[PDB]
RNA sequence: CCGAGGGUAGGGCCCGUGACUGGGGCGGUCGUAACAAGGUAGCUGUACCGGAAGGUGCGGCUGGA
RNA sequence: GAGGAAGAAGCCCUUCGGGGUGUAAACUCCUGAACCCGGGACGAAACCCCCGACGAGGGGACUGACGGUACCGGGGUAAUAGCGCCGGCCAACUCCGUGCCAGCAGCCGCGGUAAUACGGAGGGCGCGAGCGUUACCCGGAUUCACUGGGCGUAAAGGGCGUGUAGGCGGCCUGGGGCGUCCCAUGUGAAAGACCACGGCUCAACCGUGGGGGAGCGUGGGAUACGCUCAGGCUAGACGG
RNA sequence: GCUAGUUGGUGGGGUAAUGGCCCACCAAGGCGACGACGGGUAGCCGGUCUGAGAGGAUGGCCGGCCACAGGGGCACUGAG
C-alpha cells in the first residue's frame, strides 16, 4: 500500500457502486477523524471500530436514496464522487483565502490543518488552511 | 506522465515555422524580376499562370503569382511582395503586390479595386 | 506625393549662395527633396494639382542586345539600370519576345558605349555584347 | 460619421418600425406601413431561415441603428457596461441612454435623434447653462438641460415644446416646459422602457 | 540579518576551509510537488576544527577568498557518514555517466 | 544636493506639478524621494496646494534645499510661520 | 404548449446494388423556458417527418432541470463518451454562453445566464445527448440534505 | 614586469560553395508484388540472389487458414 | 436636419401584369462645419526693491515662446465619402459575359455553354475618415494537457531481467516544528491596472483619494498531514 | 566531462574597503546529469499584449538598474 488515505476512500467508492451494505477499510486515528467527517455530513451512517483475524478494521455503514422508478431501479448514491486531491506524489496545501468552494456549496472538501480534520466551512470559520485531502459531493 | 517525470523532463513548447523565409520577417519585400512566365498548376486545376520568379533584396530568389488579368511585368521589372503562398502552385509563397514600383495595376478594374491596385474611375 | 524643401541654393561660378527664395520664371537648385524626377512638376501643397507640359520627342536609332554571362549575377545588370533608367530616360531596356535576350536601345553609338562601359567598368558586370539574335520560321 | 444615408430601408430590413423619422412615422406615409419587407430587388422573396448568428447580428443592428450611433462607440459603451458592476443588459441600455442627444429627443425637443443630433451639434442646447455641443455627454442624474435661451428665439424649438404641453416623459424625466428647461433624474430601469430590442441577444453578440 | 544555513561537510581536505552540502526544499512553480535541491558550501574553519559527517550551521559573512563567503557557525550534530556516502555515491556514480 | 522642488507631472497644456523631495542631480520627473504634495499652477479646482507643512519641515531641517518658486509654494502656504 | 428548435438536420446513406438510397436524420430539442426540455432524434426516409418524429421523442423523452434565477445551481461536468460538456453558474448579468448544441438545449430549458465549454468530440448529437445528462444531473441545497 | 595588438605555427567548431554522385518530394515504358485463399496466405528479423516490383532459405507473428 | 409620391427620370430585374433602387432625389422650409468682424487668456508669482531684523509676517514692481492661439461675442454658405464583402464557415442575390480559358483561393473547393464561387452590372450585407491586405504575438489549440490529455487494435509499454542515483512508502506513542497553516510588523518606489470623485464643453488625455495582493525579511503561535529524531507493534517484506 | 591563479592556506602589494583583485611560497585541491564546460540567442525589471484562468508572448514610448560612446588599451585630475 502507498497511500492508505486513497485507498480508504477508494473502498467506499468501489464499494457504493456495487451498493454494500457495509465495507471494512484498515484502520488509522487520521482514517477515523475522516469518516467521523462524513457521517457528520451525512455520507454515511457511520461506522465502527471492529475487528479481522485479530487487525484493527473500521466497518463504514453506507446510506443511499430510495429506489427509483424506470427501467433503471437502482437508487442516487449519497457520496456521488470523492477523489484525492493532496497526494504522495504531489502535496496539495491551500491557505484560508485559497480554500476552494465545492459544487457551488453542496459538496464539501475535508482539509487536514493544525486545528483538526475540518471541513471547507469550518476552516473558514475557524481562519486557517491545510493539505486539502479529497473532496465530496 | 508521472508528476515526477514533469518535474524531471518538463513539458515541450510548441516551434512553429516560417512559411515566408524569405521575407527575413519583414510585412513586405523588394525584388527585380528574373524570369517571367506562366505555369501550369495541379490536379484538379488546369490552367496558365502568370508567376514571376524574383530576387529579392534579404537576397532570397524566389518565384512570386501575378493576380489579375494581364501583366507589365517582365525581366528587370521592379517589383514589391507579399506573403501568400498559391495554392495549385508548387514553390509560389508570395504574390506580387500590384499598383506598386512597376506592378501596374489591372485595366479596367471596377470590384475590389483596392486588391489590385487600381484608382478611382472618374 | 508630398515633400519637403528644406533650402534653396544658387550656383555661381566659384561658390554656392543660399537663398530664402526662387520667384516665378527663374532658375534655382532646391536641396531636401526626395522622390522628385527630371521631367515632374512640382507645386505648392494647396495648389491646383497641375502636371507640367511632359516634353516628348526622338525614338531610339540603335540597338545593341546584352548577354548576362553566368548568371546569378545577371540581376546585378536587372537593379542597375533600373537605378539608370530614372537617371537617364533615352536609353530603352527591353527583353525579346522570342529569343529572350536582353536588348538595351540607345540614341546612337557613343551613347550606348558609355552606358555599356558604365555597366561593366562601374557595376563589374559579368555580361558580354553584341549583335541580337534573329527570330526565325520554317 | 453618423450614418446620415436613406434611411426607411434600415426598419425595412429590421422586420420593424424604428421611430427614426419622427413626424412621419405614424403617418400612413411611412415605408413600413405601405411595405415591410426588406429593401431592394428581395424583399417579397419568401424568407430563409436565419442562422443563430444572424439572429444575433439583425438584433444587434436594430439597437445600434436606434440611437444613430457608430459600431465604434457603441460597442466602447456595450463594453463599459459588463465591467460596471451588475447587469450587462440594463446598464448598457442605460449608459445608451444616459448620452446627450438622446436625452434631448426623450423630451421631445427635436423630432427624432437625427433632429436631436443636430440640435446638440448647433448649440441649441445646454446643460446646466453651460452650452454642450457634445452628441456624447453622458448625461448625470441631477443635470439641467436647457435649451440656449439665445436660442429660445427659434420657429423649430417652439413648435416641438408647444407640441409637448402635457404628455408624459419618462418616469426618470422632467420637462418644465414654457422655460424650455428638463431634468434628468434617473438613469433607467429595464422595465422602464421599451424598445424592440431583446437586452440579451447584443450580449450574445460579443459573447462570440 | 546575517543568512544561517544547514549542511554535512562533504570535504576537509583544504587548510583552514570544508566543503558543506545544504539541501533546501520548495515545491515546483508550476507541478505543486515538493522538491529537493542542494549546493555546496566553501566555509571558513579558522581553528581547522570540523571533519567529515559533521553536519553543521554556517552564517553569512564578509569575504575570506573567492567564493568563500560563508563561516561555520556552529556544530550541531555529527559523523553522519551516510550523508557523506549519499553524495560520494552519486559523485562517484559519474566515471558512468560518460562517452 | 538633497532638494525639494515641483516634479511636473501632467499633460500639453495641462500642468500638474507635484512638489517633491528628490536628489538634485536627478531627472526632474525622476525617481524621488518622498512626496510631499502637489500643487495645480492654473488653479482649476479648490485643491491647487497641499505641502505636509508636518513634512517640509522636516526635510529643511536635516538639509533640503528648495527652488525660488517652492518656498513661494511654501511659504504660500507657509511652513514658515515662526 | 412547448417550443421546438431543430438543432440538426443531416441525409446519410445506405448502399445497395445500383446505387445510395438516403435517410434524413434530424435532432430536435423542445422546451417551456420555465423549466420543461426535451431532445429527441427521429430519421425518417423524408426531412419533414422526421422533423416531427424527432418531436415526438422530443417530447417522449424530458428533463427537470431545475433554475436558480435562470441558472443551474451546481457546476457539473458530463462525458456521453469523447464528448463532454461543462456547464457553470453565472450571474444575472451574463448570458448564454454556450454552442449551439447546447445554447438550444439552455435557451429552452429557460437558462437565461450560464457559463460553458465543449471539450472532447463536439459531435452535436452526442454533445447534446451529454448537455441533457448533464441537466438530468442537476441537483439542489434540498435534494442534497433529503439525501442526508 | 605586465600590456592594445601585430606576427609565426598547429588545432577545433560553424556558414557558403563544388566537377560529379546518392537517394528523396512533386508533376510515359516494363512487369503485377500487395488488397478476396489476390489466384504461391500475408507480414516479419536476417541472409543470398534477381530489370523491377520481388523470390527464395531459417526462424517468428496472425494482423490468415 | 424636418417635410416631401401608392412612388419622376436613368439603370437593374421581369411570367411583360409588375418588382427594385426609393423619401432616396428633385421640391418646401429650419438650423449654420468653414469662413468674415470684434474682443482675447489661464499658464506668473517668486527671484529683486520697500517697512521689518537681509529672519516671521506685510506691501510694491518687472517678465508669456506657444499667441492674437484657445475660448468668448456679433455676422454666416448645405458644406468630402469612401473601402471590404455577398458558394460554406459568414450577414448579403440576380442578370449578362466567359466556357478547365481568363481567372479566384484562408481551408473545403469553384471554372469543361444555363457559374448566387471568375469578370462587369443592379441590388444586398458590414464598417465609416477610414476600409482592406501583408508580417508577427496570444487566442481559438484540453494540439506539451499544473488547472487540463494520452499509449490492446488510432502516434505511444522499454526484447527480458538485476540493480545505482532518485522519487514514493504500514500501525501506535512521544520529542523537535523543516515543510504546511495563522496573526502581527517591515518591504513590495512613482507611473500603470482597478473602484470612487474631479479638471479640459464630452471623451482620449489628465489631476486627487482609496484598496491592496503575491513574494521575501523579522517577531509570535498551532501540530493534523509531510518531514526528522527517539521508542513500540506485526497486517508489508524477508527468514526457519 | 571542466579547471595551474585553477581551489584552499601563510605573507605581502592594492584599494575608500573585503577578496586569487594582483604577487611569492606551500597544500592539492575547486566544479559537474540538481546539467559543469561549450555552443546558440538575449540588456533586465515596473510594465505591456493576450488569456476564463493557470498560462503563453513580449520589453518601443514612460520610470529604475545595467552597459556602451568609430574598434581596442590605458591611466590622469577629482568627493566622485
Ligand atoms: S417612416 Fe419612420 S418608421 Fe416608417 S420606415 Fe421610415 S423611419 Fe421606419
Ligand atoms: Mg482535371
Ligand atoms: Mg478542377
Ligand atoms: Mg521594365
Ligand atoms: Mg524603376
Ligand atoms: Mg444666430
Ligand atoms: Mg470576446
Ligand atoms: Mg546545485
Ligand atoms: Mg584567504
Ligand atoms: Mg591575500
Ligand atoms: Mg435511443
Ligand atoms: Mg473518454
Ligand atoms: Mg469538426
Ligand atoms: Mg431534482
Ligand atoms: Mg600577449
Ligand atoms: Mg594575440
Ligand atoms: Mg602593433
Ligand atoms: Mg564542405
Ligand atoms: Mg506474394
Ligand atoms: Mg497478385
Ligand atoms: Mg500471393
Ligand atoms: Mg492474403
Ligand atoms: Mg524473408
Ligand atoms: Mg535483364
Ligand atoms: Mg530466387
Ligand atoms: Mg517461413
Ligand atoms: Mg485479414
Ligand atoms: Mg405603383
Ligand atoms: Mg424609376
Ligand atoms: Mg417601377
Ligand atoms: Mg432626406
Ligand atoms: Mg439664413
Ligand atoms: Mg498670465
Ligand atoms: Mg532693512
Ligand atoms: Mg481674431
Ligand atoms: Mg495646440
Ligand atoms: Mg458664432
Ligand atoms: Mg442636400
Ligand atoms: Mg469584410
Ligand atoms: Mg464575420
Ligand atoms: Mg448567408
Ligand atoms: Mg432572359
Ligand atoms: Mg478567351
Ligand atoms: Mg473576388
Ligand atoms: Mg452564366
Ligand atoms: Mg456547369
Ligand atoms: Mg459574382
Ligand atoms: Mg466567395
Ligand atoms: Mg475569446
Ligand atoms: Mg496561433
Ligand atoms: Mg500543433
Ligand atoms: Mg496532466
Ligand atoms: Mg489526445
Ligand atoms: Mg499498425
Ligand atoms: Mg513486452
Ligand atoms: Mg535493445
Ligand atoms: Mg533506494
Ligand atoms: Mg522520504
Ligand atoms: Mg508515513
Ligand atoms: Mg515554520
Ligand atoms: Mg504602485
Ligand atoms: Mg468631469
Ligand atoms: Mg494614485
Ligand atoms: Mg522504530
Ligand atoms: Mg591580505
Ligand atoms: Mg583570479
Ligand atoms: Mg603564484
Ligand atoms: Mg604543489
Ligand atoms: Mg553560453
Ligand atoms: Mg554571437
Ligand atoms: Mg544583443
Ligand atoms: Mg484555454
Ligand atoms: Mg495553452
Ligand atoms: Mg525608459
Ligand atoms: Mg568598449
Ligand atoms: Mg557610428
Ligand atoms: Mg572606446
Amino acid at each position: 500500500l502507498t497511500d492508505p488515505i486513497a485507498d480508504m476512500l477508494t473502498r467506499i467508492r468501489n464499494a457504493t457502486r456495487v451498493y454494500k451494505e457495509s465495507t471494512d477499510v484498515p484502520a488509522s486515528r487520521f482514517k477515523e477523524e475522516i469518516l467521523r467527517i462524513l457521517a457528520r455530513e451525512g455520507f454515511i451512517k457511520g461506522y465502527e471500530r471492529v475487528d479481522v483475524d485479530g487487525k484493527p478494521y473500521l466497518r463504514v455503514y453506507l446510506k443511499y436514496g430510495p429506489r427509483r422508478q424506470g427501467p433503471d431501479p437502482r437508487p442516487e448514491q449519497v457520496i456521488h464522487h470523492i477523489r484525492r486531491i493532496s497526494k504522495p506524489g504531489r502535496r496539495v496545501y491551500v491557505g484560508v483565502k485559497e480554500i476552494p468552494r465545492v459544487r457551488r456549496g453542496l459538496g464539501i472538501a475535508i482539509l487536514s490543518t493544525s486545528k483538526g480534520v475540518l471541513t471547507d466551512r469550518e476552516a473558514r470559520k475557524l481562519g486557517v488552511g491545510g493539505e486539502l485531502i479529497c473532496e465530496v459531493w | 506522465p508521472t508528476i515526477n517525470q514533469l518535474v524531471r523532463k518538463g513539458r515541450e513548447k510548441v516551434r512553429k515555422k516560417s512559411k515566408v523565409p524569405a521575407l527575413k520577417g519583414a510585412p513586405f519585400r523588394r525584388g527585380v524580376c528574373t524570369v517571367v512566365r506562366t505555369v501550369t498548376p495541379k490536379k484538379p486545376n488546369s490552367a496558365l499562370r502568370k508567376v514571376a520568379k524574383v530576387r529579392l533584396t534579404s537576397g532570397y530568389e524566389v518565384t512570386a503569382y501575378i493576380p489579375g488579368e494581364g501583366h507589365n511585368l517582365q525581366e528587370h521589372s521592379v517589383v514589391l511582395i507579399r506573403g501568400g503562398r498559391v495554392k495549385d502552385l508548387p514553390g509560389v509563397r508570395y504574390h506580387i503586390v500590384r499598383g506598386v514600383y512597376d506592378a501596374a495595376g489591372v485595366k479596367d478594374r471596377k470590384k475590389s479595386r483596392s486588391k489590385y491596385g487600381t484608382k478611382k474611375p472618374k | 506625393r508630398k515633400e519637403r524643401v528644406a533650402r534653396l541654393l544658387r550656383m555661381h561660378a566659384n561658390h554656392r549662395e543660399e537663398v530664402e527664395e526662387l520667384k516665378a520664371g527663374d532658375l534655382g537648385a532646391v536641396v531636401g527633396l526626395k522622390e522628385t524626377i527630371t521631367g515632374d512638376t512640382l507645386v505648392g501643397e494647396d495648389a491646383p494639382r497641375v502636371i507640367l507640359e511632359s516634353i516628348e520627342v526622338p525614338e531610339p536609332v540603335i540597338d545593341v542586345a546584352i548577354e548576362p554571362k553566368t548568371k546569378a549575377d545577371q540581376e546585378k545588370l536587372s537593379q542597375a539600370l533600373a537605378r539608370l533608367a530614372e537617371e537617364d530616360p533615352t536609353f530603352r531596356v527591353s527583353t525579346h519576345p522570342e529569343t529572350g535576350q536582353t536588348i538595351i536601345s540607345g540614341m546612337g553609338e557613343l551613347h550606348l558605349e558609355i552606358i555599356v562601359d558604365r555597366l561593366k567598368r562601374e557595376f563589374k558586370v559579368d555580361a558580354n555584347v553584341g549583335k541580337p539574335q534573329v527570330a526565325y520560321r520554317e | 460619421g453618423r450614418y446620415i444615408g436613406p434611411v426607411c430601408r434600415l426598419c425595412r430590413r429590421e422586420g420593424v418600425k424604428l421611430y427614426l423619422k419622427g413626424e412621419r412615422c405614424y403617418s400612413p406615409k411611412c415605408a413600413m406601413e405601405r411595405r415591410p419587407y426588406p429593401p431592394g430587388q428581395h424583399g417579397q422573396k419568401r424568407a430563409r431561415r436565419p442562422s443563430d448568428y444572424a439572429v444575433r447580428l439583425r438584433e444587434k443592428q436594430k439597437l445600434r441603428r436606434i440611437y444613430g450611433i457608430s459600431e465604434r462607440q457603441f460597442r466602447n459603451l456595450f463594453e463599459e457596461a459588463s465591467k460596471k458592476k451588475g447587469v450587462t443588459g440594463s446598464v448598457f441600455l442605460g449608459l445608451l441612454e444616459s448620452r446627450l442627444d438622446n436625452v434631448v429627443y426623450r423630451l421631445g425637443f427635436a423630432v427624432s435623434r437625427r433632429q436631436a443630433r443636430q440640435l446638440v451639434r448647433h448649440g441649441h442646447i445646454t446643460v446646466n447653462g453651460r452650452r454642450v455641443d457634445l452628441p456624447s455627454y453622458r448625461v448625470r442624474p441631477g443635470d439641467e438641460i436647457a435649451v440656449a435661451e439665445k436660442s429660445r428665439n427659434l420657429e423649430l424649438i417652439r413648435q416641438n415644446l408647444e407640441a409637448m404641453k402635457g404628455r408624459k416623459v419618462g418616469p426618470w424625466l422632467s420637462l418644465d416646459v414654457e422655460g424650455m428647461k428638463g431634468k434628468f433624474l434617473r438613469l433607467p430601469d429595464r422595465e422602464d422602457l421599451a424598445l424592440p430590442v431583446n437586452e440579451q441577444l447584443v450580449i450574445e453578440f460579443y459573447s462570440r | 540579518p546575517k543568512k544561517v544555513l544547514t549542511g554535512v561537510v562533504v570535504s576537509d581536505k583544504m587548510q583552514k576551509t570544508v566543503t558543506v552540502l545544504v539541501e533546501r526544499q520548495f515545491p515546483h512553480p508550476l507541478y505543486g510537488k515538493v522538491i529537493k535541491r542542494s549546493k555546496k558550501y566553501l566555509a571558513h574553519d579558522p581553528e581547522e576544527k570540523y571533519k567529515l559527517g559533521d553536519v553543521v550551521e554556517i552564517i553569512e559573512s564578509r569575504p575570506i577568498s573567492k567564493r568563500k563567503r560563508f563561516r561555520v557557525l556552529r556544530l550541531v550534530e555529527s559523523g553522519r557518514m551516510d550523508l557523506v556516502e549519499k553524495y560520494l555515491i552519486r559523485r562517484q556514480n559519474y566515471e558512468s555517466l560518460s562517452k | 544636493m538633497v532638494k525639494i522642488r515641483l516634479a511636473r507631472f501632467g499633460s500639453k497644456h495641462n500642468p500638474h506639478y507635484r512638489i517633491v523631495v528628490t536628489d538634485a542631480r536627478r531627472k526632474r520627473d525622476g525617481k524621488y524621494i518622498e512626496k510631499i504634495g502637489y500643487y495645480d499652477p492654473r488653479k482649476t479646482t479648490p485643491d491647487w496646494l497641499k505641502v505636509d507643512v508636518e513634512r517640509a519641515r522636516y526635510w529643511l531641517s536635516v538639509g533640503a534645499q528648495p527652488t525660488d518658486t517652492a518656498r513661494r509654494l511654501l511659504r504660500q502656504a507657509g511652513v514658515f510661520r515662526q | 404548449d412547448f417550443e421546438e428548435k431543430m438543432i440538426l438536420i443531416r441525409r446519410t446513406a445506405r448502399m445497395q446494388a445500383g446505387g445510395r438510397r438516403f435517410r434524413f436524420g434530424a435532432l430536435v430539442v423542445v422546451g417551456d423556458r420555465q423549466g420543461r426540455v426535451g431532445l429527441g432524434f427521429g430519421k425518417a426516409p423524408e426531412v419533414p417527418l422526421a422533423v416531427q418524429k424527432a418531436g415526438y421523442y422530443a417530447r417522449r423523452n424530458m428533463v427537470e432541470v431545475p433554475l436558480q434565477n435562470g441558472t443551474i445551481p451546481h457546476e457539473i461536468e458530463v462525458e456521453f463518451g469523447a464528448s463532454k460538456i461543462v456547464l457553470k453558474p453565472a450571474a444575472p448579468g451574463t448570458g448564454v454562453i454556450a454552442g449551439a448544441v447546447p445554447r438550444a438545449i439552455l435557451e429552452l430549458a429557460g437558462v437565461t445566464d450560464i457559463l460553458t465549454k465543449e471539450l472532447g468530440s463536439r459531435n452535436p448529437i452526442n454533445i447534446a445527448y451529454a448537455t441533457m445528462e448533464a441537466l438530468r444531473q442537476l441537483r439542489t441545497k434540498a435534494d442534497v440534505e433529503r439525501l442526508r
